[PDB]
RNA sequence: CUCUUAUCUUUAAUCAGUGAAAUUGACCUUUCAGUGAAGAGGCUGAAAUAUAAUAAUAAGACGAGAAGACCCUAUGGAGCUUA
RNA sequence: UGGUGAUAGCUGGUUACCCAAAAAUGAAUUUAAGUUCAAUUUUAAACUUGCUAAAAAAACAAAAUCAAAAAGUAAGUUUAGAUUAUAGCCAAAAGAGGGAGCUCUUCUGGAACGGAAAAAACCUUUAAUAGUGAAUAAUUAACAACAUUAACCAUUGUAGGCCUAAAAGCAGCCACCAAUAAAGAAAGCGUUCAAGCUCAACAUAAAAUCAAAAUUCCAUAAUUUA
RNA sequence: AUUAAACCUUGUACCUUUUGCAUAAUGAACUAACUAGAAAACUUCUAACUAAAAGAAUUACAGCUAGAAACCCCGAAACCAAAC
């Protein structure tokens, strides 16, 4: 439930998505030193910085077709204007 | 048998939801000239692994340790 | 199958709702009136001004012949009964050389219509029958009633 | 189908939210439904995409081939488009990425409530 | 038989002695309506319901049953006989 | 008794665990409970494109067949060896017999531990693990009809001509006019025939596009706090 | 599950067989023992030796030798011989 109510603030609208309850470290030492991080969320970093670079890829291959493209309009472009003699 | 409002909502939203659809669908970023061999150089590349990974296939070595360690099993107290 | 009887109720289409019924509208404009009856007029006109006095007798169920045999009867006292549905009537007073007359004009009564002084043969039709409700006669298109059209018919 | 149901007019741009220039280069598409009691075409499609487990995001450009493929399954995924408030992420900050539910990836997560 | 009744013997019931057979998945073994293949003690929905016993009757579930009964067929088999 | 553990394509039974892959087309057969051939699957080897998709062009008539480049993607072709499977069920489409419904042929889908009452075949559902967490999907319930028609009266010609005894508005039969304020040469009634009952006449009322069979009823109830 | 044996909640006996279904149909009083897959011609695999191999009879222009690897049970009506 209040799904649908998140969404509209922008939170996730299940709480176990992306939020600070699930990102956070769950415990830490009583002498003070940080708790390892933790196996899911090392995980679920693993994915996530592997669909960015993804997105950096696809993103970098669109822009070389995006450029290939006018550039294969600027050979077209090149060979009408041609003389000889 | 007469239909339940809540199901009549449910059919709504997802022809509501698959229009936004149709909307993201009828905008695209290439146009046909572009799409053309943008992709060709990843393809072929990763065909010729598939190929070096699929006649791969042999059968596998055989060492002495192997046979020279089963001796081992009558290790006892000194 | 369950979903597809979903589609039929779909496609009912959703209308609008009026601000405001009909029935409990504020009054609007209406149609102008037009005068259909519109020959009647000019046979009521014709006779009221040729005939001063119209004495005047609520008709008691008379058939029609009699009234031609009326008409007849009071030719002979130079008299005419021209009669015309009273629902034309009413309008008369709206386009006519008078417009106060609607009261006394108010029910449909036998209208004897007589342009010449007899008054002897106008009271001779009152002596043919009483008992009918006699109004009385417009001594010089004027209101009189009953006992006022004997002090004025002189 | 008619075409004209994917010709946009300028309502449905406003609805939307979509500008007709500059459009949106990647698709977010996650599969709501199963694939079990369909056709062999619409499986074959779906497992194409790699979109074998539901609301599983996948990062599709927006292009001819990949759109053509999308309205087949239409009726099975969700799309928004990418937004990058931010700009696309750098090598240093590709472990700080953070894709919001909203379709903005930002590529700094500073661990602090937007509030 | 109308029109049944009475008595006696056997059986019956009680005490004591001796003591089988068919049968048997397990059963803490209900009623109504539904569902189903003609079809429900065991499912669905209602209802009823201290525990344990004791004594009686055979109408129905178009009761359960067999290789019972009758007639006819086969470009079915097989066996037998030939002129 | 022996041959004899006769034979039986038939009936019945046929004893530990775990991992992987996995049944239902065409041709012939005393053949349809089986077997052979193609096809599949399968093992090994050779080495490279394959599947979905696919513009335009034809072909047909005036979305599949064919298949440039792509794109999404990882299998595919050939050679050698080798079997097993080759019988569904129901739902839903397209046809053909037909006229109900059925009888078939073709395409598509299915095998909950959820839901539709119980529910192999319908709907939501990617596998299965522990946890006294969380967001969601399908989900047997649903909320009488009217926008010309309500009061009053009914005279005279001609009982008009027609075989009708007679038929006068009103048995048949006619054409189809007048006076009148208003009378149909008659609209339903009545009819020995007519007198006669009203409707229309005139006057005077007042209105304005369909809904929500025989044992014993069978949850209980319930119209408004966002 | 539970403080609590019973109450509340959930759940249509088993094998075989029918359609991958039984509210069909077969079989079962229970206990103990007994009660049903058996063959190497060729292949793959493991090794010996190699234009040779095998302790006689076999095969061979990489063959040849050895080893390992396999295919149930009970039950008719009958038929025949010899005695009684
Ligand atoms: S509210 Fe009824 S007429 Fe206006």
């Amino acid at each position: 439930a209040g799904g649908q109510w998140r969404l509209q603030q922008g939170l996730a609208a299940n709480p176990s998505g992306y939020g600070p309850l699930t990102e956070l470290p769950d415990w830490s030492f009583a002498d003070g030193r940080p708790a390892p991080p933790m196996k899911g969320q090392l995980r679920r970093k693993a994915q996530r910085e592997k669909l960015a670079r993804r997105v950096v890829l696809l993103t970098q291959e669109m822009d070389a077709g995006i450029q290939a493209w006018k550039l294969r309009q600027q050979k077209l472009q090149e060979e009408r204007k041609k003389e000889h003699d | 048998r007469t239909v339940s409002f809540q199901a009549k909502e449910s059919m709504i939203r997802r022809l509501e939801v698959e229009a936004e659809n149709h909307y993201w669908l009828s905008m695209p970023y290439m146009t046909a000239e572009q799409e053309c061999g943008h992709a060709a150089e990843r393809r072929a590349q990763a065909f010729e692994a598939i190929k070096a990974a699929a006649t791969s296939k042999f059968p596998k070595h055989r060492y002495i340790a192997d046979q020279l360690d089963h001796l081992n099993i009558s290790k006892k107290w000194s | 199958h369950f979903q597809r009887q979903k589609l039929m109720a779909i496609t009912e289409y959703i209308p609008p709702k009026p601000a405001i019924n009909p029935r409990c509208l504020p009054p609007p404009p209406k149609p102008p009136k037009e005068e259909s009856v519109r020959l009647l007029r000019q046979d009521i006109v014709a006779v009221f001004r040729d005939n001063r006095m119209i004495a005047v007798c609520q008709n008691v169920a008379l058939s029609a012949e009699d009234k031609l045999l009326l008409r007849h009867q009071l030719r002979k006292h130079k008299i005419f009964i021209k009669v015309f549905p009273s629902q034309v009537l009413k309008p008369f007073l709206e386009n006519s050389k008078y417009r106060n007359l609607l009261p006394l004009f108010v029910g449909h009564n036998l209208l004897l219509v007589s342009e010449e002084p007899k008054v002897k043969e106008m009271v001779r039709v009152l002596k043919s029958v009483p008992f009918l409700p006699l109004l009385g006669g417009c001594v010089d298109d004027t209101i009189l009633s009953r006992q006022g059209l004997v002090d004025y018919a002189k | 189908i008619p075409d004209k149901v994917f010709q946009p007019k300028p309502e449905d741009h406003e609805k939307y939210g979509g500008d007709p220039q500059n459009p949106h280069k990647l698709h977010i598409v996650t599969r709501i439904r199963s694939t079990k009691r369909r056709p062999y075409w619409e499986k074959d499609t779906i497992k194409m995409l790699g979109l074998q487990k539901a609301h599983s995001p996948q990062i599709h450009k927006n292009i001819p081939s990949v759109n053509a493929k999308l309205k087949v399954v239409k009726h099975l995924i969700r799309i928004q488009p990418l937004k990058l408030p931010q700009g696309l992420p750098t090598e240093e900050t590709m472990s700080s990425t953070c894709l919001k539910s909203t379709g903005e990836l930002v590529v700094q997560w500073h661990l602090k409530p937007v509030e």
